[PDB]
DNA sequence: TAATTTCCTAAAGGACG
DNA sequence: CGTCCTTTAGGA
RNA sequence: AAUUUCUACUAAGUGUAGAUGGAAAUUAG
């Protein structure tokens, strides 16, 4: 057998289908003359105003009792945090005191004023009347009497935020794990330097402008956690951190405020409070946008004005104190570094030096552990202030005039930009065209506000995280009071790319009615009478059917007879949650109608003590077991339909095996004939309104492979679904209104002979015998429906998968693997390996080959990239031109997962998938982090039910059985080093190792002075020119060399074997012998006497030691590219093998299938393949009951180990 | 009168202008993508005689597809790619790249650049 | 009032009817041969406004072959065949056939004629 | 934009005409 | 007494 | 350049090859 044969049927599912309703027939004139269009219409248009002023009831509601609540367990919650617990057996008695806190806040909400006259009809028909006093407001809830029954779904959406479930849609999780923790936070750290405040300059003001009475100091303290579970309250909270108001513009001083004005000292270096969370621009025209933009951004804005006070401001930059700036270190002081001196990350090499002085030793090897744990605490430092960029700086340069002058430049760029584009703030500019196609004036908006965001992106690192202790003042007052008003124009930004790339469509819509809030409720027998919506089969082509509301009952008396003509129809209600649904019905006024009263069944029930509470009885729950067994066993509207072949009396030996039997057979859809004459005179003379299911498979025309969704709607009723994929309800029904006018539509005309865009299309023009439209399905108003269907509602094969996919592979003798990793001149580079390394088919995914009857057509898709990136590079707006790559690349995506599931039923494999969370990649790669994130989630939700369209529906791997290999996706973050088959891997020492050896270049081989480089040289041990292999022979030890801990040989021959490529950008190809050749004849050394170290520690000038540093350096490269030409790039090892050749790439890619990697992006596939082989032999390694605990996060040292391990 | 018969030859131009598009349209899409000649866009009329070139209302990007509108036969222009909705309804050849337009490529340059 | 300004009308006509035939070429072009309608063929451009469909000189017989002159971009139309060598640039559709003109064939219903 | 929920229902209760 | 909404009930 | 919808198209003529889970609410950026 396979190991996928296994994984099949494991657990539940949702997808819905969606499709198109062609009316037939005259029912569109119905719906005309019937006058039906306008009134859902005008009814969904005021369901958002119902809904808001429900809203406002309900924050009247919560605004009333939360001035009622108290938490009594919160004066031993706030010592019992306040312990630091180390748990020792004490936190799970925390978490019960927690979980009575958050169930103690509910019972306010669920107990009292009346709660269940709040989400039951009686709100919009009474209290709502009542809570309003415009005529306006209540002509509204006036008009959705009988409708009450359509807010189901949001009141199923309002009755979240009252539970218990620890989700973040409550209000107890929120005014707990996201309220009181925060609180106890900021309490610790009001207590720490409530000795820094004093009276008479910030409490004189915050004791009467905030509350008039208790004044603050209580507030942080202990028993007022109690009050800020408000908005008011929160209000307060953060008027205390902001900064209050005092309805005027004089905007005085807050708390935070006043530690970001306690500044006097100059070390900041300590953290401030925190705000609190609290529950409950363009998009209209185009001359709306027009005044937005020349109204709150003209010079004459505030915004401006803001501008011209930082002007004034850094005219005054030098002549406050050089040591109270603090910039916040993270993605910023690369830039901070480049802009003021020129070089990358020297600020960041010169903590690195002191750090190496301070924490590490005076022994030359720098311990690489060291240097991980010095990464992440650069990364934990906070913020550096301005004097140690002074002490960073060199002599004769202090760094505030660079920053001082080169803010100024940059406003003047603003300046000269706006100077050159005041032609359009004239306030009575007249437009031309859409704004969505015109672009003269999209232009101009986008070099202003690319000038003003690139300046605030430019000042958003001067912060150093606001709240901070001791630093500079009255800079910093002007500062904030700018910034707070400049940051405004980025909401702009992002609003005005929210309208140039505006749809040309509209996929407004709204929801059908036809008079019924119980319009489309599910797929039934009886309750056509009610949903009013049946689906009916003829041939192939199907239907639903809604009769209408004044004659509600016109599918009863219909028969067979035989008239040539008969519509099938689908019957056989469902039975929707047994464990619910069968005390509704049997003790719901129908125990006395069949039985009467036992009572000892009733106690029972009425005990709860056949579920959890009570383990069971073989009584107990058995009682329960028989009663439900042969209650049901006279019930004539479901027993004569449903046959319950039950297991026995001592299967059950619980409560959820039966409910999960009858789970399993309550679903029985099948054919009722109804002849066709006399329903179509039902739809002719208006009491029917049918429509069509369409999509594009089910014409006549349609000869090639269908759709998946429509393999599904027609597996619906196949005599091979049992009770596998079942239709259920919750269907709706979805019109959208025609945009594209008909003034406006473009047209291919007929048989003109039209080009085609594919490169590698053989035919080169084609003729179209009729017309065809763009867009043309915008152009029509056009009804859609959405049917939900439910897959593999009661699976069997039930077991945790992580598990299970371990335990499947320590059986395994040779596990594949395919690999899937990013690079540069290759989108996505799949390798594919055996269980001993062995390499068996590699390629790139530039082109995609689409296959049809055995004509294979294979579609590019970098050329393409490269055509659209070219259209970016000249487009003049950078709106329309960048979302389109955006797009491409999920209209790309979508297709290498096709090529994945393929691959993966075609080898049995695991996948190994590049993480992103623990890497900073080197951003010139061309699918980038928010496709690769977007990728992710686009291979775990096909896995979840893969699935192949050209096989056999009834076996295994088709339709009806898909593999459900992976879990679920949760979210961003929760993707961690285990999905399903799906391994996430770190690409650290990925790239750059030869794949023959498992050599790395690990050194750090950059100039900086001469005994540093005499160091580097005597660290070497053998520098002898060997003359019949004609190259040098470096013989080195790790063991000599700073933070080489990492690796496992360390003893390696490096050698000048083949040429490389030099940046100088220039481009620069240099053969490296002959380099050497020339650089030492160029000093003058004799270098045939092998060992030479002491004569290359004899020259004293830096022209040379600057210029060996750049070819000892260049000998370990190994990533030879150009980036110009795709086809120039080789990976070359300057490592001899077990054998002694070495590797070229050159060799290896002119071959069928490579026993080493072809390029440099196969290098890294097939290094990601090799970790999860290792994670495959450390599978066997453990053991069958501590295989779920295995630890798969490899660290560096391991992995080197296991890559110069694997070549023997 | 002197200012009535120049509100009329401006209605000849026209005249002009369309049979230019229409012999445009036909030679543009008997051509393979990757030769299509950059052309400068407007939907004003544009006047393949002067251009006034200077002027800095106008850029020269390829030009996509060619088509036509519904209840005329009018053929706008795509410039660019088709999902940019860049709809146009005048172009003129030209041969200089996004900003510096360098002349006006004439009939038969475009005519050979099939081969 | 009258002395320059019929020489400016004079080309405006012009350029109207070669706007005219030049969206009419391709769609000519388009046509198999045995649905090539029939012209009014002039080599004189006749204005399809009003056609001056009184004189009988025109033939009217079914147009051949479709090619473009090598000097300039000209529509140069064949009647009949090639073995006619008539060569002709100015026709416009009707239904009248052999010489018995009776009704304007117009462009949708030369576009719907294939 | 992303995280996080609820639903993916037939049948009793009853208001009313 | 249909008819037409409202509410309803909680497996491991 | 058609589409339930997106993406590439024309792919042999009203289409092809892949994918697609919707409706609503709330929070944070
Ligand atoms: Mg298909
Ligand atoms: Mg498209």
């Amino acid at each position: 057998m396979s190991k996928l044969e296994k994984f099949t049927n494991c657990y539940s599912l949702s997808k819905t289908l969606r499709f198109k309703a062609i009316p037939v027939g005259k029912t569109q004139e119905n719906i005309d003359n019937k006058r039906l269009l306008v009134e859902d219409e005008k009814r969904a248009e005021d369901y958002k105003g119902v809904k808001k002023l429900l809203d406002r009831y309900y924050l009247s509601f919560i605004n009333d009792v939360l001035h009622s609540i108290k938490l009594k367990n919160l004066n031993n919650y706030i010592s019992l945090f306040r312990k630091k617990t180390r748990t020792e057996k004490e936190n799970k008695e925390l978490e019960n005191l927690e979980i009575n806190l958050r169930k103690e806040i509910a019972k306010a909400f669920k107990g009292n004023e009346g709660y269940k006259s709040l989400f039951k009809k009686d709100i919009i028909e009474t209290i709502l009347p009542e809570f309003l006093d415009d005529k306006d407001e209540i002509a509204l809830v006036n008009s959705f009497n009988g409708f009450t029954t359509a807010f189901t779904g949001f009141f199923d959406n309002r009755e979240n935020m009252f539970s218990e479930e620890a989700k973040s849609t409550s209000i107890a999780f929120r005014c707990i794990n996201e309220n009181l923790t925060r609180y106890i936070s900021n309490m610790d750290i009001f207590e720490k330097v409530d000795a820094i405040f004093d009276k008479h300059e910030v409490q004189e003001i915050k004791e009467k402008i905030l509350n008039s009475d208790y004044d603050v100091e209580d507030f942080f303290e202990g028993e007022f956690f109690n009050f800020v579970l408000t908005q008011e309250g929160i209000d307060v909270y953060n008027a205390i951190i902001g900064g209050f108001v005092t309805e005027s513009g004089e905007k005085i001083k807050g708390l935070n405020e006043y530690i970001n004005l306690y500044n006097q000292k100059t070390k900041q270096k300590l953290p401030k409070f925190k705000p609190l969370y609290k529950q409950v621009e363009g998009y209209t025209s185009d001359e709306e946008v027009l005044e937005v933009f020349r109204n709150t951004l003209n010079k004459n804005s505030e915004i401006f004005s803001s501008i011209k006070k930082l002007e004034k401001l850094f005219k005054n930059f030098d002549e406050y104190s050089s040591a109270g700036i603090f910039v916040k270190n993270g993605p910023a002081i690369s830039t901070i570094s480049k802009d003021i001196f020129g070089e990358w990350n020297v600020i960041r090499d010169k903590w690195n030096a002191e750090y190496d002085d301070i924490h590490l030793k005076k022994k030359a090897v720098v311990t690489e552990k060291y240097e991980d744990d010095r990464r992440k605490s650069f990364k934990k430092i906070g913020s550096f202030s301005l004097e140690q960029l002074q002490e960073y700086a060199d002599a004769d340069l202090s760094v505030v005039e660079k920053l001082k002058e080169i803010i100024i430049q940059k406003v003047d760029e603003i300046y000269k930009v706006y100077g050159s584009s005041e032609k359009l703030f004239d306030a009575d500019f007249v437009l031309e065209k859409s704004l969505k196609k015109n672009d003269a004036v999209v232009a101009i908006m986008k070099d202003l506000l690319d000038s003003v965001k690139s300046f605030e992106n430019y000042i958003k690192a001067f912060f150093g995280e606001g709240k901070e202790t001791n630093r500079d003042e009255s800079f910093y007052g002007d500062f904030v009071l700018a910034y707070d008003i400049l940051l405004k124009v980025d909401h702009i930004y992002d609003a005005i790319r929210n309208y140039v790339t505006q749809k040309p469509y509209s996929k407004d819509k709204f929801k059908l009615y036809f008079q019924n809030p119980q319009f489309m409720g599910g797929w039934d027998k009886d309750k056509e009478t009610d949903y009013r919506a049946t689906i009916l089969r003829y041939g192939s082509k199907y239907y639903l059917a809604i009769m209408d509301k004044k004659y509600a009952k016109c599918l009863q008396k219909i028969d067979k007879d035989d008239v040539n003509g008969n519509y099938e129809k689908i019957n056989y209600k469902l039975l929707p949650g047994p464990n619910k649904m069968l005390p509704k019905v049997f003790f719901s006024k129908k125990w006395m109608a069949y039985y009467n009263p036992s009572e000892d069944i009733q106690k029972i029930y009425k005990n709860g003590t056949f579920k959890k509470g009570d383990m069971f009885n073989l009584n107990d729950c058995h009682k329960l077991i028989d009663f439900f067994k042969d209650s049901i066993s006279r019930y004539p509207k479901w027993s004569n339909a449903y046959d319950f072949n039950f297991s026995e009396t001592e299967k059950y030996k619980d409560i959820a095996g039966f409910y999960r039997e009858v789970e399993e057979q309550g679903y029985k859809v099948s054919f009722e004939s109804a002849s066709k004459k006399e329903v179509d005179k039902l739809v002719e003379e208006g009491k029917l309104y049918m429509f069509q299911i369409y999509n594009k498979d089910f014409s006549d025309k349609s000869h090639g492979t269908p759709n998946l969704h429509t393999m599904y709607f027609k597996l619906l009723f196949d005599e091979n679904n049992h009770g596998q994929i079942r239709l259920s309800g919750g269907a709706e029904l979805f019109m959208r209104r025609a945009s594209l006018k008909k003034e406006e539509l473009v047209v291919h005309p007929a048989n003109s002979p039209i080009a085609n865009k594919n490169p590698d299309n053989p035919k080169k023009t084609t003729t179209l015998s009729y017309d065809v439209y763009k867009d043309k399905r915008f152009s029509e108003d056009q009804y859609e429906l959405h049917i939900p269907i439910a897959i593999n509602k009661c699976p069997k094969n039930i077991f945790k998968i992580n598990t299970e996919v371990r335990v499947l592979l320590k059986h395994d003798d040779n596990p594949y693997v395919i690999g899937i990793d990013r690079g540069e001149r290759n989108l996505l580079y799949i390798v594919v390996v055996d269980g001993k390394g062995n390499i068996v088919e590699q390629y790139s995914l530039n082109e995609i080959i689409n296959n049809f009857n055995g004509i294979r057509i294979k579609t590019d898709y970098h050329s393409l990239l490269d055509k659209k990136e070219k259209e970016r590079f000249e487009a003049r707006q950078n709106w329309t031109s960048i979302e389109n790559i955006k797009e491409l690349k999920a209209g790309y995506i979508s297709q290498v997962v096709h090529k994945i599931c393929e691959l993966v039923e075609k080898y049995d494999a695991v996948i190994a998938l590049e993480d992103l969370n623990s890497g900073f990649k080197n951003s010139r790669v061309k699918v980038e982090k928010q496709v690769y994130q977007k990728f992710e989630k686009m291979l775990i939700d096909k896995l979840n039910y893969m699935v192949d369209k050209k096989s056999n529906p009834c076996a295994t791997g088709g339709a009806l059985k898909g593999y459900q290999i992976t879990n679920k996706f949760e979210s961003f973050k929760s993707m961690s080093t285990q999905n399903g088959f799906i391994f996430y891997i770190p690409a650290w020492l990925t790239s750059k190792i030869d794949p023959s050896t498992g050599f790395v270049n690990l050194l750090k081989t950059k100039y900086t002075s001469i005994a540093d480089s005499k160091k580097f040289i005597s660290s070497f041990d053998r520098i002898m020119y060997v003359p019949e292999e004609d190259l040098f022979e470096f013989a080195l030890d790790y063991k000599n060399f700073s933070r080489t801990d990492a690796d496992y040989i360390k003893k390696w021959k490096l050698y000048s074997y083949g040429n490389r490529i030099r940046i100088f950008f220039d481009w620069e190809e240099v053969c490296l012998t002959s380099a050497y050749k020339e650089l030492f004849n160029k000093y003058g050394i004799n270098y045939q006497q092998g060992d030479i170290r002491a004569l290359l520690c004899e020259q004293s000038d830096k022209a040379f030691y600057s210029s060996f540093m750049a070819l000892m350096s260049l000998m370990l490269q190994m990533r030879n590219s150009i980036t110009g030409r795709t086809d120039v790039d080789f990976l070359i090892s300057p490592v001899k093998n077990s054998d002694g050749i070495f590797y070229d790439s050159r060799n290896y890619e002119a071959q069928e299938n490579a026993i080493l990697p072809k390029n440099a992006d196969a290098n890294g596939a097939y290094n990601i393949a090799r970790k999860v082989l290792w994670a495959i032999g450390q599978f066997k390694k453990a053991e069958d009951e501590k295989l779920d605990k295995v630890k798969i996060a490899i660290s560096n040292k391991e992995w080197l180990e296991y890559a110069q391990t694997s070549v023997k | 009168m002197y200012l009535v018969v120049q509100a009329l030859i401006r209605a000849c131009i026209i005249k002009e202008i369309d049979l230019y598009t229409e012999q445009l349209y036909n030679i543009i899409k008997s051509l393979p993508y990757d030769k299509r000649p950059n052309v400068v866009y407007s939907d004003q009329p544009l006047d393949p005689n002067n251009l006034d070139l200077s002027e800095p209302e106008l850029w020269a990007e390829q030009v996509g597809e060619c088509m036509r509108y519904a209840h005329n036969d009018q053929p706008c222009f795509y410039i660019g790619s088709t999902k940019r909705e860049l709809r146009v309804n005048y172009i003129v050849p030209v041969i200089g790249v996004r900003d510096e337009i360098e002349r006006v490529m004439t009939l038969e340059e475009v005519r050979n650049l099939h081969k």
